[PDB]
């Protein structure tokens, strides 16, 4: 730890504090996740254990690289590669102009490529959101924060205190399914894809019921035909208003036939029918995919 | 499904990397397979008292064998190695794990909170944080999807035989998790229905009933001698209705292989 110079605080959380640092010997610019253990009366947090195990197994250009783990009696530090900004800051700068479709296409292709690797290596992210997605000046996007990530060698049971912020939560979680699946991660990206296009959160709910209703108002209220077993879900209510599906020309107006097709499959109600990362990567949407460089304001 | 074939291929790849040294207990001067068998059986009780998942139990045993493959431990500290591993397995697999104070309580104050926390750190250092280990449990569930309609008595029974194999390092350390999970399912299926290792599972794993025969012979002997074994916490756990009282089922006299 003596070889690192802290430069700037680049994010906080319960997980630990993330800083921008410089290796004084090699000059290598890293991101450091500080995890205070003298504070932690229960030892090494399950998130730090889950994030280190899983990330150090996940070597992919669309997954953040974990360079080191400096484990001491006093604190725990995770050393990672550095990336210039998160998709949230990029999205806010582009709220006036707009992210051009070739860059949306590049970004979703890469997110799907990282996610496909996660999933083929039995790992759920469970917290995909713009700020957890990091971009660089050379044109790449990578998945970050594997704090709530889990190995699904045996099915992952649902937990209330360890779920994604409402806005990117899947309808199954909200209706109380007993288990997670790869489909939660796909829904999250679908929300993020529509956000890149329309320049705003697709389902910006203030509560679990407000979250559902915003989903139901857009994709229509699901029924036993659309989603078999939905009326048997713990948090389901027959009293729910029965809205009709809005046309994707109104939902995502600047999106083409393929883009509208891929998103409709990414936002399928039934997790068994929802498109996989592997499948989406074969979608005609990505036939003409290129790697453009973004316009960064550092 | 898209990634299901890939996961099995990856776990098969990982189960070799996460395998402990087979004859590690030989280069271990103060501890033996009996101490290990007593320790693994005790963690079975711990799991039941705290309602932990059977994967949590499977991960702890892997961590233990791996720690003991690279670290010399005296009998006095063997239970501390086991407590820190169960705590680490619980932190990795449980929605929320039992607190450290509870782990110190189930050792009847044999160790301190500081000791448990220091051993956790040591286990993590020794295992280099590689805690996502493939287990018999993991390969059994991937195999169960090749049984439609499913027989929950076969599932419970394979779970039981799979668990028995955690107690006896000799001979189960010489078999990989996928091979025990194969033998357990064949022996479970054959005992309940009379059916054998399916062709869909032969194609999936690339394992013929002949390749499973050395493990299956041992898993069959363990099943026959199970009421006679010194360790009985697994037989008690599975005579419950939760696992359809499978431990109360009489094993077959012969397998006919
Ligand atoms: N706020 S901003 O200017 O848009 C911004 C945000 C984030 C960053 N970098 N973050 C990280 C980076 O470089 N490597 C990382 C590895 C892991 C994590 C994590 O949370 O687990 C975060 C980062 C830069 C600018």
């Amino acid at each position: 730890m003596e070889n690192f110079q802290k430069v700037e605080k680049i994010g906080e959380g319960t997980y630990g504090v993330v800083y921008k640092a410089r290796n004084k010997l090699t000059g290598e610019v890293v991101a450091l996740k500080k995890i205070r253990l003298d504070t932690e009366t229960e030892g090494v947090p399950s998130t730090a254990i889950r994030e280190i195990s899983l990330l150090k197994e996940l070597n992919h250009p669309n997954i953040v690289k974990l360079l080191d783990v400096i484990h001491t009696e006093n604190k725990l530090y995770l050393v990672f590669e550095f990336l210039h900004q998160d998709l949230k800051k990029f999205m806010d700068a582009s709220a006036l102009t707009g992210i051009p479709l070739p860059l949306i296409k590049s970004y979703l292709f890469q997110l799907l490529q990282g996610l496909a690797f996660c999933h083929s290596h039995r790992v759920l992210h469970r917290d995909l959101k713009p700020q957890n997605l990091l971009i660089n000046t050379e044109g790449a996007i990578k998945l970050a924060d594997f704090g709530l990530a889990r190995a699904f060698g045996v099915p992952v049971r649902t937990y209330t205190h360890e779920v994604v912020t409402l806005w990117y939560r899947a309808p199954e979680i909200l209706l109380g399914c007993k288990y997670y699946s790869t489909a939660v991660d796909i829904w999250s990206l679908g929300c993020i894809f529509a956000e890149m296009v329309t320049r705003r959160a697709l389902f910006p709910g203030d509560s679990e019921i407000d979250q559902l209703f915003r989903i139901f108002r857009t994709l229509g209220t699901p029924d036993e035909v659309v989603w078999p077993g939905v009326t048997s879900m713990p948090d389901y209510k027959p009293s729910f208003p029965k809205w009709a599906r809005q046309d994707f020309s109104k939902v995502v107006p600047p999106l083409d036939e393929d883009g509208r097709s891929l998103l409709s499959q990414m936002l399928h109600y039934d997790p068994n029918k929802r498109i996989s990362a592997k499948a989406a990567l074969a979608h005609p949407f990505f036939q003409d995919v290129t790697k453009p460089v973004p316009h960064l304001r550092l | 499904p898209d990634y299901h074939e890939d996961i099995h291929t990856y776990l098969r790849e990982m189960e070799v990397k996460c395998k402990p040294k087979v004859g590690y207990m030989k280069k271990q001067p103060d501890i033996t397979n009996s101490m290990r068998a007593i320790l693994v059986d005790w963690l079975v009780e711990v799991g039941e008292e705290y309602k932990l998942q059977n994967e949590t139990l499977h991960l702890a045993v892997n961590y233990i064998d791996r720690f003991l493959s690279s670290m010399s431990v005296l009998r006095g500290k063997l239970q501390l190695v086991g407590t820190a591993a169960m705590l680490l397995a619980s932190k990795f697999e449980e929605i929320y794990p039992p607190e450290v104070a509870e782990f110190v309580y189930i050792t009847d104050d044999t160790y301190t909170k500081k000791q448990v926390l220091r051993m956790e750190h040591l286990v993590l250092k020794v295992l280099t944080f590689d805690l996502a280990a493939p287990t018999v449990n993991q390969f059994l569930t991937q195999y169960f999807l090749h049984q439609q309609p499913a027989n929950c008595k076969v599932e419970s029974l394979a779970m039981f035989l799979g668990e028995l194999s955690l107690i006896d390092a000799d001979p189960y350390l010489k078999y990989l998790p996928s091979v025990i999970a194969g033998a357990a399912f064949h022996l479970a299926l054959y005992t309940v229905t009379g059916q054998s290792w399916p062709e869909s599972l032969i194609r999936k794993t690339g394992y013929t009933l002949e390749s499973l025969k050395p493990c299956l012979m041992d898993l069959h002997q363990t099943y026959l001698k199970a009421p006679q074994h010194a360790q009985q916490s697994i037989r008690e756990k599975y005579k419950n209705s939760k696992y359809h009282g499978v431990s109360l089922l009489n094993p077959p006299e012969t397998l006919n292989l």
